[PDB]
């Protein structure tokens, strides 16, 4: 079980370290101001285990030598 | 011999036996051949008639009865008005027929001869091989020297009616190139000398250019130019000069191999002119700059630029050494053994903005040649201050700007020189004409990578007059990203930061295009930015929310 | 240990559940390249265990961006006024190279022997 | 094996018909699990099954029986026979009137399960050919229904049925823009209105499927193009043609250019 627990904490730690980056991304791209109207158009299902985000359908994400002139 | 000094009783003789025709066609050659005498056999009526007569189905198979075509209409064809009376008898049209049908037997002959040593197994010097074959040989090498000779009469002849542009478009029907091209393989100096005069004259045209395009000419001729014949080489080398406008015709001569040929014809001869325009028009693509310099130009031509001496080099070297000069590979060549300083002093010596043209083409590369410049900035910076009109300042400022190396310091260049002032007054939208001004924005850029003159640069008031002219040129992508990409030179120097940040408008005009329609435009605004950002946290926040109101606009206009 | 793993998968569920939110809102709203732009200039300090960013004016390749060969494509910057000139005057003075027209060999008098 | 199976399916329907015997019932649960566990991703199988039309007769027939697994099950097993056949498979499953048997079967389906398994299989048979949007158009309350789907409020929150729902409408709305009676009686419901909603759902499919009925509806009668225009269609319309999915882009394209040249007049 000891060896269980250490993963498991290895997981957390994984874990926390990948959303703090991803936090630094949306830090230096998304404003709070937005970061926070986003997270009201945003919805949790908890039967399929996936985020929901309304209107998904809506998001962002000649120098060339020519002389044939010459001839008539 | 038979010399005579009357006429009559040897034009009859030349319908009523085979085998006196070819004495009576020499008797004719040897009448004509003065020039005299042309007038009385041109009044002689029914006698150019009976020749025709004679000569419209008895070309076939004797051969020196094909002299009998020529030899004496063709000193009628150095005269205009008798090419009326040579339309008249049509001897272009029946001399169609005569040279194609040679051609097609001289094939033929050559198959035979070549399927004729089939019988090297056994030779017992009979009609298996040899004693026959001796024969057949004696009589090919006659009729071929015949044959030879009167076709390079006969397309003699037609060259003196090729004067006319209606007379020669009824001759290109008839798809002359080709036979023309065909009988360039032949060896004799006079008929092919002949033939590239023929398909000179028809090589100023792209309808006799377009029937040549087909078949190859430029093999033909490539281990031709090197004939022993003066006036051969030069027609040849003008012919080459009309095919060299065509771009695929081009690329078959560099295809094939005439470069090295061309640059040892510009090597020294009276064909300077001439070869040197042919290899200049095959230079002006990308691709052939690069073969020049395998041992095929020689650095010769700086040899020749250096020796001229003139207030105004010629043209013509000039602009080949220019072109030469575009690539890396011609470039290092011609900076080997110092002759950049020649290249300085003949530049200095007089205003000749072609030679510094040339050097400023040397020195946009980033190799060697780059790293020698770092010694001519004094000698440049002296002219550059408007000494000798406009046409010559362009081209020394340019080649100072493209001389970044970050190592050198400039500000002692700016402050004993190069006329800051004069800078600052240059960026005005009404001082000079817009390539000048664009110049010395290069040269603001490229004065900013030493920090010294950073402070300088802040106190010019520079700073107003680039944003002024940005305000002013922001419909043309060159000259908004070269000012923009003068920003990001002089953004993190930590004297300019201040000033950009703080007392111009100049971030504001970065976030306006940041994404612009050019790729380099918005990359630049983009990188400058960036810069931006670290030092300066509000224009930070503006950097989001604008790109963030344009990346999801839609999505924002959606919601509102 | 049962109502601590319990509490340990409450805690992976709510990780994986804020990392979502952040991997949808930049897979919806942030653009493949600025992605790229801060995951090269970001680096993790394992003192203060948390994520910072390289300052670029403090990068250690302080070797400096290469200017812009042309925006107009040419082999050198070119003002619209240059590229003006270069389509209507023969002037060699506004050209990089191709600055010579020579002309199509005219056609001479035909004599020459024979 | 599955040759075998569907023979023994074939030969208990037809030896026994319609039964509530659970012995018969569990029978044919076994072999329908088999067949559509068998048929999964394998062409030839399907072709294969797709060949014995008695098989197939025995199990559209299925499709009345009183248990709502064996119409799941019949549905799954038709819809893997409909994905991606063959010219001779949809022609030979056209033959043997699974449409018309499978649509009247959703409108007394009561499970959500068995709903989903037949939507799903009719909008896998529905881009066939023609004659299975006839089919479907032809039923008595079978539109009222297509449309009652878009609002179907699901007991587990999933989002599978309204899509199967939204590309069946897609897929014959092509026959619904000929004929004014399917579209008044697609007006009856107010059909328009949770199509435009549609546009800016969570889900990328029901926005495409949204984005093919509007170019389908809109086009060739004053009547919805004015109704379309009222509700302010024009500007989510225009939003989204930009978009990276292809049906997305030309359904929203289309959609406006058909109310662009009625503008009012």
């Amino acid at each position: 079980h000891q060896r269980e627990i250490e993963g498991l904490l290895e997981n957390i730690r994984q874990l926390s370290r990948e959303l703090r980056l991803q936090m630094l991304i949306i830090d230096n791209f998304i404003p709070q101001d937005y970061q926070e109207m986003i997270e009201n158009y945003v919805h949790w299902n908890e039967d399929i285990g996936e985020w929901q985000l309304k209107c998904v359908a809506y998001t962002g994400n000649p120098f060339e030598v020519d002389l044939s002139h010459v001839y008539l | 011999v038979a010399n005579i000094n009357d006429m009559d009783e040897y034009i009859e003789l030349l319908y009523e036996d085979i085998p006196d025709k070819v004495r009576g066609s020499a008797l004719i050659l040897q009448l004509a051949r003065n020039p005299d005498n042309l007038e009385e056999l041109l009044l002689n009526e029914t006698a150019l008639g009976a020749l025709a007569r004679v000569l419209r189905e008895d070309w076939k198979q004797s051969v020196e009865l094909a002299t009998n075509i020529i030899y004496i209409f063709f000193c009628f064809s150095s005269f205009s008005h008798f090419h009326g009376l040579i339309t008249h008898y049509k001897i272009g049209a029946l001399c169609m027929n005569i040279i194609d049908h040679e051609l097609k037997r001289h094939e033929l002959w050559q198959e035979e001869l070549s399927k004729k040593k089939k019988a090297v197994d056994e030779d017992l010097e009979n009609q298996t091989l040899r004693k026959d074959y001796d024969k057949t040989f004696k009589k090919y090498q006659g009729l071929v020297v015949k044959q030879e000779q009167l076709l390079r009469v006969a397309l003699y002849l037609l060259l003196n009616l090729a004067e006319d542009t209606r007379t020669e478009l009824k001759m290109r029907n008839k798809n002359i190139v080709h036979m023309l091209v065909k009988a360039l393989d032949r060896d004799n100096f006079e008929l092919l000398i002949l033939v590239v005069s023929f398909l000179k004259k028809l090589s100023i045209f792209m309808e006799n250019k377009n029937d040549m395009v087909e078949m190859d000419i430029v093999e033909k001729l490539v281990k031709m130019i090197p004939c022993e014949h003066e006036d051969l080489l030069n027609i040849t080398l003008r012919l080459l000069l009309n095919l060299s406008f065509d771009t695929g015709l081009r690329n078959k001569m560099v295809q094939v191999g005439l470069l090295p040929k061309l640059t040892a014809l510009l090597g020294n001869e009276n064909y300077k002119q001439i070869a040197m325009c042919v290899l200049y028009h095959i230079s002006m693509d990308d691709r052939f700059k690069s073969m020049f310099a395998y041992t095929d130009c020689i650095p010769q031509l700086m040899k020749m630029l250096f020796e001229c001496s003139d207030e105004r080099i010629d043209l013509e070297l000039i602009s080949f050494c220019i072109n030469l000069a575009a690539n890396k590979r011609n470039v290092q060549l011609i900076c080997e053994g110092n002759g950049l300083k020649m290249l300085m002093k003949r530049a200095l010596k007089l205003k000749d903005p072609l030679l510094m043209k040339m050097i400023r083409n040397i020195s946009q590369h980033d190799g060697p040649t780059k790293n020698l410049f770092i010694d001519y900035v004094g000698d440049l910076a002296a002219q550059i201050s408007s000494d000798e009109e406009e046409e010559f300042v362009i081209e020394c400022l340019g080649t100072l700007a493209n001389l970044t190396i970050p190592d050198l310091d400039w500000e002692l260049v700016l402050k004993e020189y190069k006329l800051v002032p004069f800078l600052k007054d240059k960026l005005k939208p009404g001082a000079a004409e817009d390539d000048l001004v664009l110049e010395v924005v290069i040269m603001i850029g490229t004065v900013s990578m030493d920090d010294s003159c950073a402070a300088l640069l802040a106190k010019s008031g520079i700073i107003p007059a680039l944003i002024e002219l940005l305000n002013a040129q922001q419909e043309d992508d060159e000259f908004v990203c070269q000012i923009i990409y003068v920003f990001y030179q002089m953004v993190f120097h930590q004297a300019t930061r201040d000033v950009i940040i703080k007392e111009t408008q100049a971030p504001a005009y970065l976030i306006d295009l940041m994404h612009d329609k050019n790729n380099e435009i918005r990359k630049v605004c983009d990188n400058t930015l960036d810069i931006i950002a670290e030092y300066d946290e509000e224009w930070a926040k503006k950097i989001q929310s604008e790109k963030f109101r344009w990346h999801n606009s839609q999505w924002l206009e959606m919601v509102e | 240990h049962i109502k601590e793993r319990q509490e340990l998968e409450q805690t992976q569920n709510e990780l994986t559940r804020e990392l979502k939110l952040k991997h949808l809102i930049i897979e919806n709203f942030i653009p493949l390249e600025e992605k790229n732009k801060i995951m090269n200039r970001s680096f993790f300090d394992d003192e203060e265990d948390h994520w910072k960013l390289h300052p670029i004016t403090r990068l250690e390749n302080q070797q400096m961006m290469k200017r812009p060969v042309s925006a107009v494509g040419y082999k050198r910057p070119l003002s619209q006024h240059a590229r003006m000139s270069m389509m209507i005057r023969p002037e060699p003075r506004y050209r990089a190279e191709n600055i010579m027209l020579l002309e199509l060999d005219m056609p001479s008098r035909t004599t020459r022997d024979y | 094996g599955l040759q075998a199976i569907a023979e023994l399916l074939q030969v208990d329907c037809e030896m026994y018909g319609l039964t509530n015997d659970h012995y018969s019932v569990t029978l044919r649960r076994y072999a329908g699990m088999a067949l559509t566990n068998l048929t999964f991703g394998d062409v030839a199988n399907k072709a294969t099954l797709c060949s014995m039309k008695g098989c197939m007769r025995a199990l559209v027939a299925q499709l009345k029986s009183e248990s709502e697994d064996l119409q799941q099950v019949i549905a799954s097993v038709l819809r893997n026979l409909s994905w991606r056949a063959d010219v001779n498979s949809k022609k030979t499953l056209r033959e043997v009137g699974s449409v018309k048997a499978l649509m009247e079967c959703a409108l007394e389906v009561k499970k959500e399960s068995t709903l989903k398994s037949v939507l799903s299989a009719l909008w896998n048979l529905s881009a066939h050919c023609t004659e299975n949007k006839a089919d479907i158009c032809a039923v008595d309350g079978a539109l009222a229904f297509l449309v009652g789907t878009l609002t179907y409020r699901s007991q587990t929150n999933t989002l599978a049925i309204i899509e199967s729902g939204g590309g069946i409408l897609r897929n014959v709305s092509s026959l619904i823009a000929t004929n004014e009676d399917h579209r008044q009686i697609l007006r009856e419901n107010n059909c328009l209105q949770t199509l435009l909603q549609h546009l800016k759902s969570h889900s990328l499919t029901i926005v495409s499927n949204a984005c093919g009925t509007l170019w389908n509806l809109s086009a060739r009668n004053p009547k919805d193009q004015e109704a379309l225009w009222d509700m302010g269609a024009v500007s989510m319309l225009k939003n989204l043609i930009h978009s990276k999915h292809k049906m997305i882009a030309m359904g929203s394209a289309a959609a406006l250019r058909n109310l662009m040249a009625n503008r009012p007049a």
